[PDB]
RNA sequence: CGCUCUAAUUGGAUGGAAGCAGGGGCGAGAGCUCCUGUGGACCGAUUAGUGACGAAAAUCCUGGCCAUAGUAGCAGCGAUA
RNA sequence: ACCCUCAGAAGGGAGGCGAAAUAGAGCAUGAAAUCAGUUGGCGAUCGAGCGACAGGGCAUACAAGGUCCCUUGACGAAUGACCGAGACGCGAGUCUCCAGUAAGACUCACGGGAAGCCGAUGUUCUGUCGUACGUUUUGAAAAACGAGCCAGGGAGUGUGUC
């Protein structure tokens, strides 16, 4: 009479402190929209980041205000750079195939969207198994 | 009409900037202010100067308009509303809750800001904002 | 010779337009003209060994 | 075309169009704007007015240059657009039938939707000095109405 | 980083592929990915190649479209109907 | 097909076919510019590179993010007191001790709380900064040049030789 998602919905990973540390660090300090310099002005130009190359860009220039520019000092964490806002380290799977070798105490699991909703089925129930957690679960009535 | 002011100031023999000076800070800390006997309010100098600066003002203008007071009435409240950003939401609010009247319609006894007392007996070399509106051609209705 | 199969001419600087071949109010033969030339198209003179 | 743009319970409502009707779009819109909400019938009875003149429609958004009217009321500009009107009397014609044919009462009905689109422009050239010819043409309007039980 | 097509290896799809729309997540970023809806047949990854491979600009090209605007014109001519 | 409407072989309505008519004739898909209708936010006393970064209002079905707030406590970098005591200075004020103490950003734990609630998204308000972009130029917001808007098109290629 209600909806349920399959599989280990609420399982959290388990990190070091520094690791725990640095992934709320990550989530503290975040980081400027990097969006393309007057993407806001003109309906042909896209979001897409492109670099102010013009010789009197104000962006380019640094002037405050202008947004910022991107430089590798902006970087996350090694340490926690590209984990799931859960913390776990995200894998791609598209069969079940690719469950074999996966640590559900350190990663999850995401199914490609290609996949098919027969083939997702026995996925979900082997993923659940070994204990791994399916970012992409289907909901079900149960 | 009424006005609950928190503050009412007696600028009779008050140094009119110094007053307008007070008043703007406390507006803009929520005082609610009520300048009272505008016309006995006083400004510094020699008076055939201060005049001149005062019609100077008075004739100025164009189409767009250049509206001065002529009245002490206010102003003494055009003084107050050049050291407010009255174009700015808080700026406004405050000189909106600052009145400047002449004579004392109110039943109390205003108090004189400290620092803005002008001595008679030391100073030959001042005027009256009702000399000056008399002068400006203003009718003395006070 | 694709694209260059035409005898368009540019009116040059005069009528507010850019100088362009056109032809018949067409512009196009030059590359950046819809039915214009290729710039630089794989040519068969080239050593693909 | 269109297609109605508004979701209609079968059981309590009726619905017409207009297809690719040559006359003002800007009218249409104008005239849509004010019978919207009215019954089929105040509808029908206020067009008569406008084709009549006695009844103004306001133009509050192409009023350009458009002479104010004083019974427009809580705005100046609007006119007296006919031929729009006229066609906007052809669609409560159906509109009304239809719902009488369906056991409802056609004019009691209110108009709860009704909305004219722009459905393309009839081209034509007009020669011009100079040895030129501009465009000439001619809107392409549809529109749609649905009746809904009071 | 992204695009085309080739090859080896290896995967996804009518239990719904690509595309598109809105939305969630990751990456300093190029960009990657998921969800929902639409869609109704194709689509990838890795490695080595291939190049008619990346646009905001050129009075750039073609197509489409808005404001202009219900505006100017539908008067002027010795033929005022 | 049938029926209803209509001046009507038009159109419209209802209806039938098909998995699909939002497959009904330039009839697979159906982007942007843009139009109508409508929703959220703002709005008829107020100021203009349209935003970036902060922070408040209002708005939010699910899914794909799940955090967030207050007491207290732990840790506690640079920095770093009040008060009190004593002693200087014409004075504003200062020194010495208390004391590198109390305090001190982040993070964590206990207990209590939030589900439009936290993130996020839309819009709007406040703060700070801010006169596009690309080019030409010693110097561009420029009263120097280019573009109405969007989509798609649009520029280091081949041979020979060094
Ligand atoms: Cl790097
Ligand atoms: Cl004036
Ligand atoms: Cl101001
Ligand atoms: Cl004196
Ligand atoms: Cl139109
Ligand atoms: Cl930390
Ligand atoms: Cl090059
Ligand atoms: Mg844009
Ligand atoms: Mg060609
Ligand atoms: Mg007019
Ligand atoms: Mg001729
Ligand atoms: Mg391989
Ligand atoms: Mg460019
Ligand atoms: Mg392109
Ligand atoms: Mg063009
Ligand atoms: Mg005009
Ligand atoms: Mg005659
Ligand atoms: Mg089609
Ligand atoms: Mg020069
Ligand atoms: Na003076
Ligand atoms: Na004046
Ligand atoms: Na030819
Ligand atoms: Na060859
Ligand atoms: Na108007
Ligand atoms: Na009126
Ligand atoms: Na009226
Ligand atoms: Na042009
Ligand atoms: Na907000
Ligand atoms: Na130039
Ligand atoms: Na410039
Ligand atoms: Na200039
Ligand atoms: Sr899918
Ligand atoms: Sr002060
Ligand atoms: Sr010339
Ligand atoms: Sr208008
Ligand atoms: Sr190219
Ligand atoms: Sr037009
Ligand atoms: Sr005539
Ligand atoms: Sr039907
Ligand atoms: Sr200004
Ligand atoms: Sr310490």
């Amino acid at each position: 009479t209600e909806l349920q998602a399959r599989g280990l919905t609420e399982k959290t990973p388990d990190l070091s402190d520094e690791d725990a540390r640095l992934l709320t660090q990550r989530h503290r300090v975040g980081k400027p929209q990097f969006n393309r310099q007057d993407h806001h002005k003109k309906k042909r130009v896209s979001t897409s980041w492109r670099k102010p190359r013009g010789q009197l860009s104000k962006q380019r220039r640094g002037i405050k205000g202008k947004g910022d520019t991107v430089e590798a000092g902006f970087r996350s964490p090694t340490a926690v750079r590209g984990k799931h806002p859960s913390g776990f380290e995200e894998v791609r799977v598209h069969n079940v195939d690719d469950l074999e070798g996966v640590d559900g105490d350190t990663e999850a699991v995401r199914i490609a969207s290609k996949v098919g909703a027969r083939k997702r089925e026995r996925i979900e129930e082997e993923a659940e198994d070994a204990g791994i957690r399916v970012l992409n679960p289907t909901y079900v009535e149960v | 009409a009424e006005f609950d002011a928190d503050v009412i100031v007696d600028a009779r023999d008050c140094i009119m900037g110094r007053v307008a000076s007070q008043v703007a800070e406390q507006a803009l800390d929520g005082e609610t202010v009520a300048v009272v006997n505008a016309e006995r309010a006083v400004i510094t100098g020699r008076e055939e100067q201060i005049v001149e600066k005062y019609e100077k003002r008075v004739d100025i203008g164009n189409d767009n308009g250049y509206f001065y007071p002529k009245r002490p009435d206010g102003i003494f409240k055009r003084t107050i509303r050049g050291m407010l950003p009255h174009k700015k939401q808080r700026g406004r609010e405050a000189f909106e809750s600052v009145r400047v009247y002449l004579g004392n319609p109110y039943d109390e006894d205003g108090e004189v800001l400290d620092g803005t007392s002008l001595d008679r007996l030391s100073n030959i070399k001042f005027v009256t904002l009702g000399e000056i509106s008399e002068t400006l051609g203003a009718n003395k209705t006070w | 010779y694709a694209g260059l199969r035409t005898p368009a001419e540019s009116f040059g600087s005069g009528r507010g337009q850019a100088h362009v071949p056109k032809q018949d109010g067409r512009a196009r033969r030059v590359p950046q003209a819809v039915k214009g030339r290729s710039a630089h198209p794989p040519k068969t003179e080239k050593d693909r060994s | 075309g269109i297609s109605y743009s508004v979701e209609a319970d079968p059981d309590t409502t009726a619905k017409a169009m207009l297809r690719e009707r040559q006359m003002s779009f800007k009218h249409s819109k104008a005239i849509a704007r004010e019978i919207k909400g009215k019954t089929a019938g105040e509808a029908v009875d206020y067009l008569e007015a406008v084709i009549e003149g006695d009844q103004p429609v306001p133009f509050k958004q192409h009023n350009s240059g458009v002479g104010h009217k004083s019974k427009v009321d809580g705005w100046d500009a609007g006119r007296y657009p006919e031929k729009a009107s006229k066609a906007f009397l052809d669609l409560l014609e159906n509109a009304v039938g239809n719902a009488d044919h369906q056991g409802f009462d056609g004019e009691a009905m209110t108009i709860k939707h009704v909305a004219a689109h722009k459905v393309g422009e009839q081209q034509g050239r007009k020669p011009r000095a100079m040895g030129r010819a501009s465009a000439w043409n001619s809107p392409q309007v549809d529109v749609e109405l649905i009746l809904e039980e009071p």
